[PDB]
């Protein structure tokens, strides 16, 4: 109905790799790292092809941020655990989960905030005098969305493409409904 | 009685116990913390306003006795006094007399203390200016 | 430190209210009473 | 130890 | 570089000042003070720099810059950095700086 | 803040804050929590009205002139161009706080009152850069801007509003 | 506490040289020369420190970046740097920058 | 005589109660002086804090756990389980709440 | 890196060694001859850590 399909700017995916690092030896031997005990205790790295950011603990666990798709993402990890292996650190492909998909939108048109915050008053949270755009927290998806009053829409919270898109097209509607002039 | 009052004893009242000093002594726990320190807050001149009233939704407007009357408001005004808030410091070497200093921080703006209910036809109302015509204005009996 | 919660307003004012609303003089009986308004010599 | 914190008259 | 040649005899006039009470401890003869002094300047001038009154990991000739830094922050694609007190080697030519701005884009 | 949008007498954000020492973040979540405990009991166990809005920039334009010590017709005249600013899409966006403080700032300069916005930004809290910055927005339309009844009696005229 | 990459530099380099020169003379303990090295370092922070005021400013492509131990290591190509004037043109131009607050 | 106020009331009350403006004195401002400060450390491992713990109870025998926090710059946690490792803690001796090596050790 | 890593046995305090050696003593099902001590810290010679953990 609506005709446009929200575009997914970011992707948080978790990884493992059952084994244990020393992020002394991995900032050392590493092109792009960035170890600072007293600022955080993991590695940061980076890589361009993706353009991706991974944190990357001790304990094994890496978290890559940036990713604009699934493929793209998962690419990106593996990479990263290629790298890993390189360097020499026993690094296994493990379970791979995105935690968290990000889209943004627009719907071309003002939308009346004070009114959708009276009118929908279970799922809204309307504070101008903090920041400028209203959160709905929809509940079936569970996803969390920030409508501005530029016509601008960010889902956020969605574990799958599917979630985000059916998100959408559940709140175009309502979002339609309050049309300024 | 009033007027004199208004006028003398509130300032004599605030030129008693005008200054309160709080001293936080050396409290040695280790050579890097030695200074003791000694905060001062002093009151000078008052001042008073006419008699005003704020509303619920907080704006202030001058009152009028007969405003009050009808409104069950208290016809008083607000008081105010200048507050110096001054900070010694001093190195507290053990078994000798303090030598306190100014650490150039002398902080110095009108406080808010309450509202003093104001006796009509005193030097702080409003009918002690008007004339009858003005009290038959502001629907006062002369 | 705040000033506006060191110095409370509300002492001086409702002290004041209170001991003249009432005719308790403190925080002697009968000190303040209503006008009377029956007649101009009264 | 005093009361580290005391009123001076 | 003037100011680079200056502080360069800045730094051998007070090294070879300072070492002297430390030789003097290790009994070494004063001779050895005007020794190190010339082949110190020797090298100086054989390297010619300035002008003298005398893959995802890790692998003179090389540029190559030796400072220290104030403060260091990015956006996003751009990283600025506040240097201070430093010596950058370029093309065989030295230079010295009381502070200096990085402004860099990681592509 | 709950009571005070309640009771009509709403307050601000920095306001409250200027007695309860609470950083942004902790009270807005604090608020929010807050809010979601009073729905859920309402509903279980009214509570809200069309005061329980966020904006509701009406009701601090009062106060606010009030601090500035200017008249009530100034007061009324600001409140009507506060109410028609929502009507633009470039300015509806902005703060309350800032919708406000723009519309009286530029009443005041149409009364030709002597406070200048370098006082006006000190009294309310206000950057001036951003005062000045929301009256070129406003003067755009500053026609739908000002009282036709205010306009038509010749209190004053559009004329009155300098313009960059 | 001072850093020792100073002695990476061209006058370090040099210094270097000459006192493992000396060693192999056999004229110079090396005890005293790792004591030369200490006093190096010190001099060369202070004079760095109070007796320079040029300033230089290098706009690039970073290549590569890194942190750790309180060590900063950037790779800037095809960058422009100026001093005080006149622009040079560097391929490749290596940064190593330790923190400005000397620990202790 | 006392001084009298001719100013507009709301103007002279703009500073009272709930005001936009924010206090700008930096009178009696502890919280701000020592919430500044603060700064932490890392795990260094045991078997280096241990020696430079036998050094620190040679320099003195009986120390306190804050001023071991302070002097050894480690976190608490970590910190308790080598001094209970190493050390015992005397809680009915004179020398109350201070821990002191075992006597298994400090006997040589 | 981990071979470098790896710290001397030659710890700055006799208490340290004799501290690592009654910890991998007690980490033991059975006892272990002077032999694996001598494997466990590279000090083959009689030491005054040793004698201090009799």
């Amino acid at each position: 109905t609506s005709g446009i399909v929200p575009t997914l700017q970011n992707i948080v995916a978790t990884v493992t790799l059952g084994c244990r690092l020393d992020l002394k030896t991995v900032a050392l031997h590493a092109r792009n790292a960035e170890y600072n005990p007293k600022r955080f205790a993991a590695v940061i790295m980076r890589i361009r092809e993706p353009k991706t950011t991974a944190l990357i603990f001790a304990s094994g666990k890496m978290v890559v941020t940036g990713a604009k798709s699934e493929d793209d993402s998962k690419l990106a990890s593996r990479k990263y655990a290629r790298i890993i292996q390189k360097i020499g650190f026993a690094a296994k492909f493990t379970d791979f989960k995105i935690q968290n998909i990000v889209g943004s939108c627009d719907v071309k048109f003002p939308i009346r905030l004070e009114g959708l915050a009276f009118s929908h008053g279970t799922f809204s949270s309307y504070e101008p005098e903090l920041f400028p755009g209203l959160i709905y927290r929809m509940v079936k998806p569970k996803i969390v969305l920030l409508i501005f009053v530029s016509g601008k829409i960010v889902l956020t919270g969605a574990k799958q493409r599917e979630e985000i898109y059916q998100a959408f097209e559940a709140i175009y509607p309502v979002l339609s409904e309050f049309r300024k002039m | 009685s009033f007027n004199q009052f208004v006028d003398y004893t509130l300032q004599d009242i605030i030129c008693e116990d005008s200054t309160l000093i709080l001293e936080q002594l050396a409290q040695h726990t280790t050579e890097s913390d030695n200074i003791s320190r000694k905060y001062e807050i002093s009151f000078g001149k008052i001042y008073v306003t006419k008699p005003m009233v704020n509303e619920s939704d907080g704006v202030t407007h001058a009152l009028y006795p007969q405003e009050a009357r009808l409104r069950n408001l208290t016809y008083s005004s607000g008081l105010f006094v200048d507050v110096k808030k001054r900070t010694y410091e001093a190195i507290d070497v053990p078994g000798r007399e303090l030598k306190y200093e100014l650490i150039a921080e002398e902080s110095e703006g009108k406080v808010f203390i309450g509202r003093l209910p104001i006796m009509l036809r005193s030097k702080n109302c409003y009918l002690s200016e008007a004339t009858e015509s003005d009290l038959y204005k502001l629907k006062e009996c002369p | 430190f705040n000033m506006k919660l060191a110095i409370n307003a509300k002492t001086i004012t409702s002290g004041l209210k209170y001991a003249l609303a009432t005719g308790n003089w403190g925080e002697r009986a009968g000190v303040s009473q209503v006008l009377n308004r029956y007649t101009y010599s009264s | 130890l005093r009361r580290k914190t005391r009123q001076l008259k | 570089n003037a100011e680079a040649s200056r502080v360069y005899e800045i730094i051998v006039e007070s090294v070879v000042n300072e070492v002297r009470e430390d030789f003097e401890n290790a009994g070494i003869d004063e001779q050895t003070l005007q020794d190190l002094k010339n082949i110190w300047q020797k090298k100086l001038t054989e390297t010619k720099v300035t002008t003298f009154s005398w893959d995802y990991l890790i692998s003179p000739d090389e540029n190559l810059m030796l400072c220290l830094y104030d403060k260091v922050t990015r956006t996003k694609a751009r990283w600025k950095c506040s240097l201070k007190d430093g010596v950058v080697t370029i093309n065989r030519n030295d230079y010295t700086f009381q502070k200096a701005q990085v402004e860099a884009e990681w592509v | 803040l709950i009571g005070c949008r309640r009771a009509e007498v709403a307050r601000t954000f920095k306001e409250i804050q200027s007695l309860i020492h609470v950083k942004t973040k902790e009270f807005g979540k604090t608020l929010n929590i807050m809010k979601n405990i009073l729905r859920g009991k309402s509903e279980d166990g009214k509570i809200d009205t069309d005061n329980m809005s966020g904006a509701q920039n009406l009701t601090y334009i009062p106060r606010f002139c009030s601090h500035l010590g200017l008249p009530m017709q100034v007061t009324t005249s600001a409140e009507y161009t506060a109410k028609k600013c929502k009507e633009i899409k470039e300015i509806a966006g902005k703060s309350p706080i800032t919708i406000a403080v723009v519309s009286i700032y530029l009443n005041i300069l149409l009364f030709q009152i002597p406070i200048t916005a370098a006082k006006v930004g000190q009294t309310l809290q206000v950057t001036e850069g951003t005062i000045k910055s929301g009256y070129k927005i406003l003067y755009e339309h500053r026609d739908k801007l000002v009282d036709p009844q205010l306009i038509a009696n010749g209190v004053v005229s559009l004329d009155n509003l300098p313009g960059v | 506490g001072y850093y020792e990459l100073y002695r990476r530099s061209t006058i370090g380099n040099s210094l270097v040289d000459a006192l493992d020169t000396l060693i192999s003379d056999g004229r110079i303990e090396a005890s005293l020369a790792m004591r030369v090295l200490e006093t190096f370092d010190k001099v060369v922070a202070e004079t760095l420190k109070d007796n320079t005021q040029s300033k230089l400013t290098v706009k690039g492509n970073l290549d590569t970046y890194g942190f750790c131990d309180d060590v900063w290591t950037f790779i800037v190509k095809n960058c422009q740097v100026t001093v005080e004037q006149s622009v040079i043109s560097v391929d490749k131009l290596r940064i190593v920058a330790c923190n400005s607050k000397k620990s202790e | 005589r006392i001084t009298t106020l001719d100013e507009t009331v709301g103007v002279t009350m703009s500073h009272t109660g709930m005001s936009m403006r924010s206090d700008n004195s930096n009178f009696l401002k502890v919280g701000r002086e020592k919430a500044k400060s603060n700064i932490k450390s890392i795990r260094m491992p045991k078997k280096e804090i241990l020696d430079y713990l036998f050094k620190l109870f040679d320099e003195y025998d009986y120390w306190s756990l804050k001023g071991l926090k302070e002097r050894t710059r480690q976190p608490e946690a970590h910190l308790k389980e080598c001094l209970d490792k190493v050390a015992t803690l005397v809680k009915k001796g004179p020398y109350a709440f201070k821990y002191t090596l075992r006597p298994e050790y400090k006997k040589l | 890196a981990l071979q470098a890593n790896q710290t001397d046995i030659s710890k700055s305090h006799d208490s340290s060694k004799l501290l690592w050696a009654t910890e991998y003593i007690q980490k033991k099902g059975k006892p272990v001859l002077v032999n694996e001590l001598l494997d466990y810290l590279s000090m083959k010679k009689d030491d005054k850590v040793i004698e201090l953990l009799k």
